RNA sequence: CCCCCGGGCUACACGCGCGCUACAAUGGGCGGGACAAUGGGAUCCGACCCCGAAAGGGGAAGGGAAUCCCCUAAACCCGCCCUCAGUUCGGAUCGCGGGCUGCAACUCGCCCGCGUGAAGCUGGAAUCCCUAGUACCCGCGUGUCAUCAUCGCGCGGCGAAUACGU
């Protein structure tokens, strides 16, 4: 069978696809062990650390992200993951499991920028030029 | 086998440091035609300078002499389309001085704006001063 | 006598362009095809259907 | 075993090794005296500079084909440090990319499609892939866990 | 160059940046004990969450602390060691990778260097950099006074961290020497109570004005 | 012995516009190539009148834009500085300037003392 | 053979309308539709300053013009066409009509 | 009053306001790997091909705006050289040369290539902006526009510290 899933974060959408397999995952066409850099690569492998080894050992995963930036790719692509393991597994002891360590795994985040005003509009809304006096 | 001082034309660098910075030392050639010479000159621009024999110094030094002939480009030179010979032609250290001398003296004989502005001290370049070029 | 009274014509610059409404020269409105100053399209706008919105 | 299955830097090494036993792909006259770009200041630090530039415009080709010479151009670009004046983005030259693409079509691994980019044959398409599955039998011995690709 | 086995890490275990264990660790200072999060994790990288909640503070990971208290520019309108320490341009200022890659390599010249554990190690120095005392102005009748306060367990992190940072970029500015190096010096220094370390300087600084004041 | 580039003022007087247009700087030779405009046809027919008798009057006029050709030299040209007509001799070193850059505008500066 | 009507307005009732009449124009008939398909919206924003002289601070007046959008396909039958230009359209709607 | 043709508002012993660029390693250079959003387009945007070392030149599909273009952004990661020095920092100022827009570029325009290489080694008294996707840092359309952005209005990328008071 497929499962498709989706993830967001700050202009970036993720579309991840799970089903039976290996164990390979590819973000975007190339796999996650060589994904650069660190630190953007520990932030899509803690699920699968998490999960475990015969649950992970038997499915092969895909995603395809587009939008905002490394960070923003991979913290979306974890978010996919996550909610595709557990509607592929059914464990609300999974479940449990990623509330307790983190629960934007499965509750995303919901910022985006505020707009800016009109002092110093390229810095942003609040940052406003220097007074003399 | 090594040196600390070498004397390529007139002047003179340091053998601790590698040729295209060594070289960099002689007005008129910066770090760009400072390779480019060695380029042509068959030699590597990474090694220490003073394993530098006087083949290669006698090779450098001709090349320096008329580049044009030896292949460097007629735009990487110094000074192209000379005032009265055509004959794009480059110029270092000693000759180069008097050829800048002559050039903003020949400005200042026929009466012109910028011999002007180089006799006064002035910008020359369409500047403004009012809040800076203080001295 | 005719010909020294009134303007060579200008394709480009600062004196090419000028208001409908009023007639100024330096501050003109351009986007999308408008050709009105800076203070009377303020006045004209709501008219035009603008809205704050903001 | 492909191309996506490895990093892009190594296989470029490997592969620009490889692109001097082609004889079809050699400097011209003016590479010594030359900047690769508007947007710098001194010249390549390298003798073979020349086989990078081809294998990763080979490459480039490979993944974004169809691809013409202004998208490459913008990927070769940078940040021109303009003095006084802030920074900018600025393009890279447009006879290099075009002598590098005229030559990969002379020894047969490009082709041009008539009015969209440029493209790989199927030869050009072999090269790589089979100097990626070399790089790739030698860093699994590294990274145990790049096999089951 | 790093070896590939180390520029491609996959950790196979829940361990402080796949390597460290956290749970050998120990806390005799009851005082901070419930302030110091030893939670086992891997990436230690909270985007800013725990922060607009007051006791958010206690919630993140000393490392990821150390990381955000070491994403410096010096200091500004203030001096630290005889100096403005003004770069505006060349900061590592909103740079957690930079951050991540100082604190990593100072982690490792610690554990080669000490034969420890470099949390532990970490502990100790903000313990022995923590301080008990200080100054504040207190008013009756209208007039100004200068008495000694106790400091909270809160404030006393928040000190220790930022004077450790503080001594690092210190030791670093305008010298041979690298700002993991300096770090690393810094922590080592701290936990053996030596008088290089800005930290320790400080805290006995700090309390002997309250004494004084006392 | 004066040369421009090689060539001396009497081959000069003898070579052609697109001929003396390549041994100019890139400035002059996009005038010549674009063209020249009526008055400075004017000014042109009136210096060729009176290189060879007629015109025995003074040359005077308001183009400071007219680039020194080898056939203006050895005239006393009065040009515009936008209040007199300053005149400018014009000498084999010229050829290749601009007609207002021997005819200045502003007047130096010579301080005083600052109030308040 | 198919017909492709494009709508725009500054006014969404207007778009109802047309959709609604052409929808059951369409239906009451043997007629397969498209749509209503809706396109972005366009925005024209104008920022200008307030005061028409120079002195005090600088408070900005930000104008927007709206423009909604819709597409339709009808299929161009025998009498589907005749009976749809033969709309009762207002004046504040662009509509054109374009044979595929 | 109304037009034209040339000059000036760009003149410079100095005092001030706002900013840009830096005085290094929390980095400079060369080579390779990556990832956006807002907006705009008729003698306008111009893909693709060909000349030129670069700036730029000759053909030309498509597009009247979810269809085509402007658009593979920069900071970031990897590898080599420099290793605390007025330097491989810094990049003003001048010279020779090559080009675009325009009826006309000296006064007084922007861009390119080679040379030259000035002060500046963290800043007294004082003083300004900021509470969360906020400030710091990075670059990008647009407004003006025949050319010309160290500015104004907006866009996203990376992303904290401290207080929940007086
Ligand atoms: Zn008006």
């Amino acid at each position: 069978r497929v499962i498709q899933t989706a993830g967001k974060r700050k202009t970036a959408v993720a579309r991840a696809t799970i089903r039976e397999g290996k164990g390979r995952v590819r973000i975007n066409h190339k796999p996650v062990e060589i994904i650069e850099p660190e630190i953007a690569r520990f932030t899509i492998m803690e699920p699968l650390i998490l999960a475990g080894e015969e649950i992970v050992s038997r499915v092969d995963i895909d995603v395809k992200v587009e939008g905002g930036g490394f960070m923003g790719q991979a913290e979306a692509a974890r978010v996919a993951i996550a909610r595709a393991l557990v509607e592929w597994t059914n464990d609300m002891n999974l479940k449990e499991k990623f509330m307790k360590y983190d629960r934007t795994m499965l509750v995303g985040d919901s910022r985006r920028t505020e707009p800016h005003k009109p002092n110093r509009s390229t810095k942003g809304p609040r940052a406003k030029r220097q007074k003399s006096y | 086998n090594f040196r600390h001082i070498v004397r390529v034309a007139g002047v003179d660098i340091d053998g601790h440091k590698q040729v295209r910075w060594a070289l960099t030392g002689i007005k008129g050639i910066g770090i760009n035609f400072a390779t480019m010479v060695l380029r042509v000159a068959g030699i590597d621009p990474f090694m220490k300078a003073g394993y530098l024999t006087d083949e290669q110094v006698k090779k450098i030094e001709e090349i320096l002499a008329d580049p044009v002939a030896h292949g460097i480009p007629a735009w990487a030179v110094n000074r192209p389309k000379d005032y009265e010979t055509g004959k794009d032609m480059h110029l270092i250290t000693a000759k180069l001085v008097m050829a800048w001398r002559e050039d903003v003296n020949r400005l200042r004989r026929i009466r012109a704006y910028r011999g002007i502005r180089h006799e006064l001290g002035l910008p020359v370049r369409g500047q403004r001063t009012r809040s800076n070029f203080r001295h | 006598k005719a010909d020294y009274n009134k303007r060579k014509p200008r394709k480009f610059g600062k004196g090419a362009r000028r208001c409908m409404r009023c007639g100024q020269y330096g501050p003109i409105i351009r986007i999308h095809g408008l050709m009105l100053c800076r203070h009377c399209f303020r006045e004209v706008a709501p008219k035009l259907g603008f809205k704050k919105y903001e | 075993a492909t191309v996506y299955d490895v990093p892009g830097d190594l296989l470029v090494e490997r592969v620009a090794k490889a692109l001097k036993e082609v004889p079809e792909i050699k400097p011209p006259e003016w590479a010594p005296f030359v900047k690769t770009g508007r947007h710098k200041e001194r010249l390549p630090e390298q003798e073979d500079w020349w086989y990078y530039r081809v294998a990763s415009v080979f490459r480039k080709v490979y993944i974004d084909g169809p691809v013409g010479i202004e998208r490459l151009r913008t990927w070769y670009g940078g940040r021109k440090n303009r003095g006084h004046a802030p920074e900018h983005f600025y393009k890279a030259g447009g006879s290099i990319i075009r002598k590098a693409l005229q030559q990969l079509e002379a020894a047969g691994f490009v082709q041009k499609v008539p009015g969209e980019g440029r493209i790989v044959t199927p030869k050009g398409q072999s090269f790589l892939d089979k100097i990626a599955t070399e790089l790739k039998k030698e860093l699994e011995e590294q990274i145990p866990e790049l096999k089951k690709y | 160059a790093k070896p590939l086995t180390e520029r491609f890490f996959i950790p196979k275990e829940v361990k402080v940046m796949g390597r460290w264990s956290v749970e050998d660790v120990t806390v005799e200072d009851p005082s901070l004990k419930p302030y110091i999060n030893l939670d086992a994790r891997i990436l230690p990288h909270s985007h800013g969450r725990y922060a607009k909640k007051p006791f958010g503070k206690a919630n993140v990971h000393i490392v990821e602390r150390l990381i955000n208290k070491v994403m410096r520019s010096g200091a500004s309108h203030y001096k630290a060691g005889g100096h403005f320490m003004r770069r505006e341009h060349r900061s590592i200022m909103s740079k957690k990778m930079k951050a991540y890659e100082v604190v990593k390599e100072a982690f490792m010249i610690i554990e080669r260097r000490t034969k420890q554990n470099p949390i532990q190690v970490l502990v100790k120095a903000i313990e022995n950099s923590a301080p008990r005392e200080d100054t504040t102005t207190i008013a009756f009748g209208g007039i100004r006074y200068h008495m000694s306060v106790d400091v909270s367990p809160l404030r006393r992190l928040d000190i220790a961290l930022k004077n450790i940072a503080l001594g690092a970029s210190i030791k670093c500015y305008r010298n041979k020497t690298t700002y993991a190096q300096a770090l690393a010096e810094e922590i080592i220094a701290a936990a053996n109570k030596d008088p290089k370390s800005f930290a320790y300087s400080k805290k006995e600084e700090i309390e002997r004005i309250a004494q004084s004041s006392r | 012995e004066f040369r421009y580039r090689g060539y001396t003022l009497d081959e000069l007087l003898n070579m052609s516009l697109e001929e003396f247009a390549k041994l100019l700087p890139s400035r002059q030779r996009r005038s010549l190539k674009r063209g020249l405009s009526p008055e400075q046809k004017k000014l042109l027919r009136k210096i060729r009148l009176a290189k060879k008798g007629k015109y025995n009057k003074p040359i005077r006029t308001h183009s400071r834009d007219m680039i020194v050709l080898p056939e203006m030299v050895g005239m006393t040209i009065h040009v515009y500085n936008g209040k007199e007509f300053v005149p400018v001799e014009i000498k084999e070193e010229m050829i290749g300037h601009y007609l207002g850059e021997f005819a200045m505008t502003r007047k130096v500066v010579q301080h005083g003392s600052p109030g308040v | 053979q198919k017909a492709r009507i494009k709508l725009a307005s500054t006014n969404i009732k207007a778009l109802n309308e047309v959709t609604d009449q052409i929808k059951q124009i369409a239906e009451r008939t043997g007629v397969r539709m498209s749509g209503p398909i809706p396109l972005p919206t366009k925005r024209i924003r104008i920022t200008t300053r307030k005061s028409p002289d120079g002195e005090g601070s600088a408070t900005f007046d930000r104008f927007e013009l709206r423009v909604h959008k819709r597409l339709v396909d009808i299929e161009a039958d025998e009498r589907a066409m005749r009976q749809i230009m033969r709309i009762r359209v207002p004046e504040d709607v662009t509509i054109e009509i374009e044979l595929i």
